[PDB]
């Protein structure tokens, strides 16, 4: 029943009566449910260190991955250029999902196109599918680029992309000239993030490997910046806002912040800013690139330093203090340009903030996961704001990133309780924060499943979900967040700070029971 | 007017190479169409594959059974809790459907082959996982590629565990869209399921026996029939996918009637159990009061008159609420215009709900429906509306431009490009996380939803007040 | 007892069993307490319609006022000159009590002195007090300015401020033309906001009165900005960078951000940044005079207008959509620069958020409060948003103020509900959550007892607050936030729809019981 | 040291005008010194008024009475639970500690008088909030200066309700601090709450009836106490003020001892105690475990064999416990030197804890102290150590930049100053939000307080790599 003045959704809908008794009968008559006493017996077995050790001997089998696979990294690298149209060769469902991700993180539109080979495709290879494909897909929507990644069919059956789209040029289906970046992106290799790795050094090949005669390292005066997988608008926007009151002139190579954002005012914009096909034609002339997100751009780094011959700086993700410190006095040398008042005083204040809120922070246990180069960098800023992070998972990880974490926690006292899992996921994780439980987790939506878990073992064993990676999806906006520079610093310090706070707050409201501590200064 | 409509169509295929022109000239029409063929290459399709239609939408939805996506690591990842496939149960330990269960297959496997690896991690499930209850494993696109045999994993490790292990080849390659999904996951349920209290006469029926087919309980949709129907005096012995059980599935030949909601997921099994245990089963429609009312006493007329009297006794308690609710949101509505584009039931099923609120479907399409499903979609569109079988961004966005409806209902990947042009958007497949909309309780909600976007303050404030 | 390597804070020390029976002791033998079943059963019957009758009918007593006093404010006014003391003339607890009371908000130094009168001034008067005590401000702190205003002792003394620093320079304590404003700053007239206004209004005759034949309005192509009682570092911020945006000459009349936010870099800092004595002597010259919040800069407009002859544009505070798209364009009319492309971009990511979280916003009923601008700029944006302002309140509003904002909610089917208390304050408000519960309140610090009086009745009567006002002291760092234009209406989105989200996880994460609704994406 | 130490002196007062100058040289001694006299004119006191020594810390605390800052609407807005003297009530109901009752003094008051306002607003406490235990009238500057007699209304209004209405004259414009206000509510307390039970003989007394006199418990701290005496078989039948009751004061006259841990606050009732009631009362220390020992073993040698043995007990019990704390703590804080500034009681108590864990008190000095409070701050002191009274802004910074302290403990006026300057600060008035630090329990958290914020990270950051 409802009533109309206050309609009732599915919650509370189905906690009235009537539907209680509907679905308790629904189970008892013919579900064959398991008895509750049982279902709680499994339960408490699920939290023991014991179910834990044999969780951790799973080779076989993956629950609750905290990855996706290669072409979707793809996509994100391709939209970030000028009118260009993201093309996944091989079967259709993929590109459906790969738009739903994104669109469901970002609340925006995601083009992509698919070439949609199917069975018959198997037996015979997919070249027709690419020819018709990117005639039509040229035609109708009109990309001044298409850049191609694969799904694991058109890895499996082994169609040769090169050979492909030489063919489709040959035959006129596009024309010599308009440029079809690739890369074979198998899902069945690494992670997401070699998708992208895989896509930039493609397109980078495409536009530079015959020109390299004419160019000078250094004539255009600018440095490459090369930003990796990125799912926060904030955090492209910080570093071209920085290098711009550096007077650093520079050139972001993938930059999707206009595609991602665009205005609602009355039409939807398919393209938006992006990267020009002149830049990167032109980016093996610059003083050198710049990699924000090293980790998982190795193939990239080969091909910057093997053809166009810039030494890339080593230097870390610009997350934290001393790794934004690090970037600016990297980029200043060189430049050549100081860093600015304003950025001193940015860097300032951030400090301040670190003293104003370093007692609330102290000693405070995480547990945390995502990409290998956002988990160092949330390791780096947790350890300088004196909180110990417990548990670093990061499923995509490798064996020499783990060495450098390692040695990243040996360098504070902070770090020795923590431990760095690898190829763990998030069922791996469930079982850590309820044998050496921490005070809040920092990962993406999925960990909310955690955090309902450990409620349900109690209140006290509750470990509360601090929203930080990718996918977000039960939120809104804050992919519009900054996790990077001093000013994404600021915000993680705030939101760490302040969710301590809250859960203090709520621990202490109880009237004559714990109230005495809800003060109202903190 | 008919012919403004038709050279709206030949106006949109102008853009095309000749090849695509020609195929999608036959897939739009003004009500005469051909539906279920393949998409064309690079003309950036809304449908999906084989794995989300027997993963993603049949199998997934079983509760208490563990689903493995047997392949990549993409797929199961990328439909992790996407559906809102509703479930009462205690995930992780005798329920699952929010979670992914994955052999993330790396590059030995593909070279090796996955079928050793299959065989450890259901001894891991069996270890970590105690309490489920059945198997299934849902093939992404390498697993038939690289000659895989997971039924005999799931048949050897089957018997070594006496547990039902299901093999599902529902690899993305095959088919055209999630439709052959369906079909390939009605058969495997046939097959390796269905049959299993063939022997067992225990089950105590009753002549009020029923099951809902092809409902799977978005927001709690398959909820807010079941009561209806029960209040009725019927016993809903199975709930197909939505909140379903496995013994619910197997308790499915004793009923004496099939309820089929959706049509184009679940007619396979339907026409398999009446063949195989003579049991009917009859095409029903639980959106908006016209509707609900109208099934209400189709299904009722199949049994006594003691039903028959408490389908009208459930009529009238239901009546002063829809009526309310009408009275507070048709004035509201009246006379917009709607366009929708969804998958295979959808499209043409909610169009009386519209009509329920003065609402005027002009448009309509499936990603995924067949013949048969326009020649029913025919009967409940106007004269003169558009249809579109599995649209093109382009032709959909060239549309709503000529159109220029008031509302548009489809998928998450359509939602943001019409908001940007100003139309209010409601997605008719996740509900924008709201409902239920099935039954009398869920038109409450439907009602309200359609009204709260609408009519919404937002949409007046798209131009600039110095843009004008 | 305490375990060294876990040591307890009083939360949860007292939990512990000797200390419950320490407590339980006390209680019974020397407290004489109500037996808890009364204090249940007056609990109750402070929740109920019969008990805010007696309450809305109070005339002597304020419980829990939502308004602090004059010289507060002033200080604030003072603060965002350039190298100003703010000094109070009256008795120094006052003074303690201000700095306290900013030094917890923004976690930052407040400087400001008293001239310390005690109990013989109040016979005598407190002139020997201003000559020393300006004299010794201006030798041991060495400001260019001290900025005077008073606490109510001297205030019903009746001291002449004006006699008394013009006898401070006489006597040569202060040189003649050593900048001392002045403002009587009653603490039982008005509230906070009149002391901003009456301070600012001060400040500008002191610079200008006697010196206008020598101005021609509009010849140094500026506007001014008076920001009004503004504890939002990111609104000072959001204004200057509109204006630099349109390429706008302005001047922002009292600038305290940088005063507000030094860099912790080794070295204390008294006084930062702040708007110069010589843009003040300039203020005539401008185009004209914008008033960012005009309902407490009254005394202001009534000067700019009649002295500077600035024909003040009838604009209400930059809020939400509506109010920031009117600022913009009388910005541009008076300065003849046109919009830019980046605000006309910027306003529709907003329109394009409102489109996106609109079905979490619509019909959510909130209860709120704060200073009398700030409260209708927030109902003007919950409205726009599709949300009701249920209950409005603004102690120091006025009746002029109660009618604009009546008429702004009849002008829109989600003020129906609504109604706007002036002179209440949040022990009345405690009751209308109470008997006409709304889903969230917005307010202060404050409001959090509010909160745990709600829980106490039950969780389905708790009514969340969501922190957007002052004083905020229970979180770190919010000072920092935005509230005006379309950056400041993007963090309330944000903030407005999130608080909804997090409580609806909070609602159903009950395993097996609400978690049907537990969504991954919303 | 010493010679410096008077360079120092001289060379920051000579910024002053000259009558500044000679006061402020007699208020800064080498470890002499003059106290409780007014603050000089525009030098940004960090003091407060005698309504925060009455409103503030004396009757505030007192959890079942309501306390009205009567007069404008500032003085009670900014006290509202600015201080954490903590309490178990349901509040709003039968505690009201945390919230802010007020008669917001409007012009009309000031010009007829707010008299006939106070009549009527205790009518309107007593409709709406039924279970308060007693009413205080907390006089804000106005009240005198206009005027008014509170008096009056109390007596007659306390008649007609059979109520106990307080009128309390603590403007702020009285006395040179909050000093005068500790005076003021003393006086108040003797004159109309004191006296109530001197007829009545029906409290069954016991040899071992104790109150703790002058504890706020910050955070906890009076709790922490509490239970060490009755561990050692003590009673206490009262707590002054913080989360005291009004009848656990009105039952005081009845206690065999009165155990003064703020003596500046709560000395004058305590002798007045003494005179008509024959109470005795002696000091103590609660501060660490030196001091907390020193102080059990001195209170048990007040009462016989029995209450001696159970003391040992305590102070054998809490041994493994404190020297755990030591042994991670002092080897991290050792030799590390402390400058603190705060009000009249804590400057001279909180150096025992400090030395505890190695540490020097390298100066210390007091808001509103009087001088028997610096006779025994010279004790506590080393030699050559900086004493400041009433030290103004100025030359707290001066004092910091010669001397550096590793550490300073002081009021959230001064936190973020020094933190800017690179200091570890840690609020010794407020904890800082922490806390308790009395007993031995409270010795464990003021131990990894100090360390946290002295040893923290942050501290090494505060300049560019660049500069
Ligand atoms: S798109 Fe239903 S045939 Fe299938 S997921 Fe939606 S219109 Fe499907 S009604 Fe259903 S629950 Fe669906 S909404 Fe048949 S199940 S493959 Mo996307
Ligand atoms: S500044 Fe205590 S004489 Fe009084 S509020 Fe702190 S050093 Fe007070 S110990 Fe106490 S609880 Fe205090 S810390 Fe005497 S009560 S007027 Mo500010
Ligand atoms: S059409 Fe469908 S969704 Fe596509 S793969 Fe095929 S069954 Fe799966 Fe999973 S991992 Fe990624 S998304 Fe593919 S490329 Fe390899
Ligand atoms: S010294 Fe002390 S705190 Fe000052 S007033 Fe006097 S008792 Fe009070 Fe309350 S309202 Fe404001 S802060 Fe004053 S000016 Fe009038
Ligand atoms: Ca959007
Ligand atoms: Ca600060």
């Amino acid at each position: 029943s409802q009533q109309v003045d206050k309609i009732k959704a599915s919650y509370p809908l189905f906690l009235d009566q009537d539907y209680k008794d509907m679905l308790a009968k629904k189970r008892d008559g013919f579900e064959e449910k398991y008895p509750q006493d049982k279902i709680d017996e499994v339960f408490q077995w699920t939290t023991t260190k014991e179910y834990q050790e044999l969780n951790f001997q799973r080779e076989a089998l993956t629950v609750n991955p905290a990855k996706a696979c290669q072409p979707l990294g793809a996509v994100l690298c391709a939209l970030g250029f000028e009118k260009t149209m993201p093309y996944v060769h091989g079967s259709q469902g993929c590109v459906a999902y790969f738009r739903s991700y994104f669109n469901r993180h970002f609340r925006e539109p995601v083009s992509c196109v698919s070439d949609s080979m199917t069975e018959d495709a198997a037996v015979f290879g997919g070249q027709q599918n690419m020819k018709d494909g990117l005639q039509n897909c040229k035609a109708t929507y009109k990309p001044d680029m298409i850049a191609v990644s694969t799904t694991c069919m058109a890895e499996v059956i082994g169609d040769d992309l090169n050979a492909f789209i030489n063919n489709s040029k040959k035959e006129g289906f596009i024309p010599d000239e308009f440029p079809v970046p690739f890369a074979h992106t198998p899902s069945f290799v690494g992670s997401h993030v070699t998708g992208w790795d895989n896509m930039f050094e493609g397109i980078a090949r495409y536009f530079t490997l015959k020109s390299m005669d004419d160019k000078v390292v250094g004539s255009n005066k600018k440095i490459n910046i090369v930003p990796g997988f990125e799912t926060y608008l904030g955090n492209f926007r910080v570093i071209k806002r920085m290098l711009s009151e550096m007077g650093v002139g520079y050139s972001l190579l993938s930059d999707p912040e206009e595609v991602l954002d665009t205005p609602a005012d009355g039409q939807f914009r398919m393209y938006a800013g992006g990267t020009t096909q002149e830049e990167m034609k032109d980016a093996p002339n610059a003083l050198n690139t710049v990699l924000l997100q090293p980790w998982h751009l190795e193939k990239t780094k080969k091909f910057v330093e093997g053809t166009w011959k810039h030494e890339v700086p080593k230097l870390n993700i610009p997350m934290g203090l001393d790794w934004t410190d690090e970037f600016l006095m990297k980029v200043s040398e060189i430049s050549g340009q100081p860093i600015p008042a304003s950025l001193t005083k940015e860097r300032g204040r951030l400090v301040d903030m670190m003293t104003d809120s370093h007692t609330w922070l102290h000693g405070k246990r995480f547990a945390l996961w995502g990409d290998p180069d956002f988990v160092m960098g949330l390791v780096k800023f947790l350890l300088e704001l004196g909180c110990e992070p417990v548990h670093i998972l990061c499923h995509n990880g490798n064996k020499r990133w783990k060495k450098a974490v390692d040695a990243i926690l040996a360098a504070s006292p902070y770090g020795k309780n923590a431990t760095v899992y690898i190829g763990k996921d998030l069922w791996h994780l469930r079982s850590l924060v309820f044998t050496d439980k921490p005070d809040f987790m920092i990962g993406n939506s999925y960990g909310k499943f955690i955090q309902r878990d450990t409620l349900h073992k109690g209140k006290e064993f509750e470990v509360p979900l601090i929203r930080i990676g990718f996918p977000i999806f039960d939120r809104h906006h804050l992919h519009r967040s900054t996790t990077l520079g001093y000013e994404g610093a600021m915000q993680i310090l705030t939101t760490l700070v302040n969710s301590i706070l809250e859960r203090l707050d709520e621990e202490t409201r109880g009237m004559q029971a714990t109230d005495y501590n809800h003060d109202l200064v903190r | 007017s008919r012919e403004e409509v038709e050279s709206l169509i030949q106006e949109v295929l102008e853009v095309y190479p000749e090849k695509a022109r020609k195929d999608r000239n036959k897939h739009l029409a003004v009500n005469c169409i051909i539906s279920n063929k393949k998409s064309q290459p690079g003309l950036m399709t809304i449908r999906g594959c084989a794995y989300a239609g027997s993963k993603g939408v049949v199998w997934g939805p079983i509760k208490d059974m563990i689903h493995i996506s047997h392949g990549p690591v993409g797929c199961g990842q990328y439909s992790r809790a996407g559906r809102r496939n509703y479930y009462i149960g205690t995930t992780g330990v005798n329920a699952f459907v929010t979670m992914n269960f994955t052999s993330d297959f790396q590059e030995k496997d593909i070279v090796f082959g996955g079928d050793k690896k299959l065989a450890k991690l259901i001894d891991e499930v069996e270890t970590l996982f105690p309490l489920n209850k059945g198997i299934s494993v849902q093939s992404e696109c390498p697993i038939g590629l690289i000659g895989d045999d997971i039924e005999s994993v799931s048949k050897v490790k089957g018997a070594e565990l006496s547990k039902t292990i299901v093999p599902v080849r529902c690899e993305g390659f095959r088919g055209v869209s999630q439709s052959l999904g369906h079909h390939i996951a009605n058969d495997a349920v046939r097959d390796w399921v269905l049959g299993k209290r063939d022997e067992d006469t225990t089950f105590a029926s009753t002549p009020y026996d029923v099951a809902i087919i092809g409902d799977y309980n978005i927001g709690g949709d398959a909820w807010s029939s079941r009561i209806l129907l029960e209040e009725m005096g019927l016993r809903c012995v199975a709930q197909w996918s939505g909140d379903g059980s496995i013994s619910e599935i197997e308790l499915t030949p004793k009923v004496k009637l099939n309820l089929v909601h959706c049509y184009r997921s679940m007619n396979y099994i339907s026409r398999h159990m009446e063949e195989k245990y003579g049991i009917p089963w009859m095409e029903y429609n639980f959106f908006g009061p016209t509707k609900t009312i109208e099934s209400l006493r189709a299904i009722a007329a199949k049994f006594d008159e003691s039903i028959q009297k408490k389908c009208e006794e459930v009529i009238a308690k239901y009546k002063p609420e829809w009526e309310a609710v009408v009275a507070k949101y048709r004035p509201r509505l009246e006379g917009k215009r709607v366009m929708l584009y969804i998958g295979g039931l959808r499209p043409r099923h909610v169009i009386g709900a519209y009509e329920d609120l003065g609402m005027e479907v002009v448009g309509t399409g499936y990603e995924f429906a067949h013949n048969d499903d326009y020649d029913r979609t025919m009967k409940e569109m106007g004269d003169s509306t558009l249809l579109y079988d599995d649209v093109t961004g382009y032709e959909f966005e060239e549309f709503v431009k000529r159109i220029k409806p008031d509302l548009i209902g489809s998928g998450i990947k359509e939602k943001f490009i019409f908001q940007k042009m100003g139309i209010p958007f409601r997605e008719m497949h996740s509900w924008d996380y709201s409902g239920p909309y099935h039954g009398f309780d869920g038109f409450a909600i439907f009602a309200r939803d359609m009204d709260m976007t609408l009519n919404n303050p937002c949409w007046k404030k798209l131009q600039a007040p110095w843009e004008a």
